[PDB]
């Protein structure tokens, strides 16, 4: 009955976009992005690969509640240095880490045969 | 043994089932000599 | 359309014909699908 | 090699071991959902029943049809049916099934996963083919049939991924674990005598150097190296549930670049 | 009531494995635990899979229509 | 899972985990009234607030056909109806539908709807 359909866990609906940027009010030079259709998949993923960031001060993402497929996701950097930017450094930081998994192993993969 | 008169057939070989879907009694018969 | 269980043959009459069994002789009775191909979801 | 690097320990048909040295867990744990949920597979979706005289009833048969295996190796050149541009279902974006059984043996007659067969194009691309493993060559067994019993049905399956429904699922079980010497301190033993004694040291313990006793714990250790193991269903080889786990987590980080940009 | 098409807590394919499971104690004529084992169940919710399924549908085709 | 309930493997019950069947039977007859006029089975001309369409013209629903809230699954007559609806809370598939006689003649009516349950946040265990 009352049962969301299942597909919305990862496909938007009218209008939602993927991604929201609000700015945290509190403390500044900080933003609280509302990833919408996502989980820790993405979200412990992101928040990981954000700390590493040197100029990164705060990271950390809440999933509001496991009913709605989506997380807030919190980031703070030095001053000036826009933390849009220390999304997009931690993202590719992350891709290129996967990028080089998948070439690790298909190669090691490609190896062995039994 | 359990048999059913109905309307036109008179003697219904009835079983538990027979009676069970078709709403009836399981019932035997009596019979006594006066 | 009706059918039968003891016998399990396609007995299929109208209506108003005197509810009973062709051959058999109890009024079993069934009422087949409809050739209607019903949908159904894989979970 | 080139940072996050691995190394296998053992792979087949179904399971395939590796360790992964030098990457963040917060990242692995991701992969393995991913893997387990977010993979594109295929199976069914609709059943259209055309006789169902068999003691199972037409959605029990039908639940079970799309938790049956499909061949999806080349999924990704099947577009999902609700992305696609036909009513309802097409040849680009479904895979229509037809299952016909009739049983004339008085010997009870089975049907089985071989049983189904294609009545769409296939375009040459691997996919719909029930993943058959058996032994006999006979696949998943759906149904038994007595000595006059019928089942006529249509199946049109998509492309989904286990979000929607588990049966999508191109991974069975994934066997997670890291520091077999809870090195870490990740976890507090629970014991009434001998915490060592009462818990069996891991298989993947001898990869790991024990943890020499006197020693004095160094906080500054984290987690790396990551003791996995990843088995297929079949829906999709060993490889590429492993490889399209790497490589469709990309894609999920990339499309955050896709609208990161259009802010 | 049938082959569990795949495992519960796994999705492990056992809906194939019944008449061999089965027909590894009629003719092998093996231990239970021995035989899930041999069919390739090391996870105990694929072993509780087969081992605590009963096969109801056989008592079902016993009927006639 | 807190104060005694449970959390469920999703997972698990897509897999067919604690999935239930339900059956549902209604019945009806077609009534004897003294001089020998009786009711009778059919897709009438007082009517049910209900979709008759699903019924067949022998007052029927036949096998395999989905049914939602109000629908008739029996069309009587005592014009003057007599109708079975489906339970206003139920949402099922007819399953079999059944013909026969009372131990007065009567034609005697019963049909099954068919619905799989699927454990849902709140079911019972
Ligand atoms: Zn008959
Ligand atoms: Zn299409
Ligand atoms: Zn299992």
């Amino acid at each position: 009955m009352n049962a969301p359909d299942r597909f919305e866990l990862f496909l938007l609906g009218e209008g939602e976009s993927k991604l929201k940027i609000d700015p945290d009010t509190k403390a500044p030079n900080a933003v609280v992005i509302t990833f919408e259709k996502e989980d820790h998949t993405l979200g412990n993923l992101i928040r990981a690969e954000l700390l590493n960031d040197r100029k990164v001060l705060f990271a950390a993402y809440k999933v509001e509640h496991p009913f709605f497929a989506r997380f807030k996701l919190r980031i703070q950097t030095t001053e000036g240095y826009d933390p849009k930017d220390a999304l997009k450094n931690a993202c590719n930081s992350i891709i290129n880490k996967l990028g080089a998994l998948k070439t690790n192993f298909e190669t090691e993969w490609n190896l062995q045969t039994l | 043994k359990p048999m059913v008169n109905e309307s036109d057939g008179v003697t219904h070989a009835l079983y538990p089932q027979e009676a069970r879907l078709r709403n009836l009694t399981y019932s035997s018969g009596l019979f006594v000599d006066v | 359309k009706y059918i039968c269980a003891e016998c399990s043959s396609k007995l299929s009459l109208s209506r108003t014909d005197a509810v009973r069994c062709k051959d058999c002789g109890h009024r079993i009775l069934l009422k087949a699908r409809t050739k209607r191909l019903v949908q159904f979801e894989a979970r | 090699e080139e940072g996050p690097q691995v190394k296998i320990r053992e792979a087949s048909k179904d399971n395939v071991d590796f360790i992964l040295s030098n990457v963040d867990l917060a990242m692995a744990n991701s992969l393995r959902r991913v893997m387990i949920a977010e993979i594109p597979t295929l199976a069914i979706d609709s059943v259209e029943v055309e006789t169902n005289t068999t003691v199972l009833a037409d959605e029990f048969i039908a639940h079970r049809l799309g938790l049956i295996p499909l061949q999806s190796m080349d999924i990704e050149q099947l577009e999902y049916s609700r992305d696609c541009f036909c009513e309802d279902h097409c040849d680009k974006c479904s895979v229509v099934l037809t299952l016909q059984a009739f049983g004339e043996s008085e010997s009870t007659t089975n049907v089985y996963s071989k049983d189904l067969v294609i009545v769409s194009n296939l375009m040459g691309r691997n996919i719909g083919h029930p993943i058959i493993q058996d032994k006999e060559g006979n696949g998943v067994l759906i149904c038994k049939l007595r000595k006059g019993q019928e089942l006529k049905l249509t199946c049109v399956a998509k492309k989904g991924i286990a979000k929607e429904h588990a049966k999508w699922g191109p991974a069975a079980a994934i066997e997670f674990e890291y520091d077999p010497w809870n090195k870490l301190k990740h976890t507090d033993y629970w014991y009434e005598q001998d915490s060592a004694k009462e818990w069996p040291q891991s298989k993947n313990c001898e990869y790991e150097d024990p943890p020499n006793e006197g020693d004095p714990f160094d906080y500054k250790a984290q987690a790396d190296t990551f003791y996995m193991n990843v088995e297929s269903v079949g829906s999709i080889p060993v490889d590429q549930v492993v490889v399209r786990g790497i490589d469709t987590l990309q894609k999920k980080v990339a499309s955050i670049l896709l609208a990161l940009t259009q802010m | 009531m049938i082959v569990p098409v795949r495992c519960f807590s796994c999705g492990k394919v056992v809906g194939d494995k019944w008449e061999s499971y089965l027909n590894l104690l009629q003719e092998d004529e093996l231990d239970e635990g021995t035989a899930l084992s041999r069919l390739g169940l090391k996870r105990y919710c694929c072993r509780r899979m087969i081992l605590t399924h009963v096969d109801l549908i056989e008592k079902f085709l016993r009927y006639n229509p | 899972n807190q104060e005694d309930s449970m959390i469920m493997n999703q997972s698990s019950i897509d897999r067919g985990l604690f999935r239930s069947l339900f059956f549902r039977s209604y019945m009806d007859q077609e009534k004897k009234y003294g001089m020998s006029i009786t009711e009778t089975f059919e897709k009438p001309q007082r009517m049910k607030h209900g979709t008759y369409d699903k019924l067949d013209d022998d007052g029927l629903i036949a096998p395999g056909v989905r049914v939602s809230g109000e629908d008739v699954i029996i069309g009587k007559t005592t014009k003057r109806d007599a109708s079975t609806p489906l339970r206003s809370t139920e949402n099922g598939i007819v399953d079999q539908v059944l013909v026969t006689t009372n131990q007065d003649g009567l034609k005697f009516v019963k049909v099954r709807v068919r619905t799989t349950k699927i454990p849902q946040i709140g079911d019972k265990f």
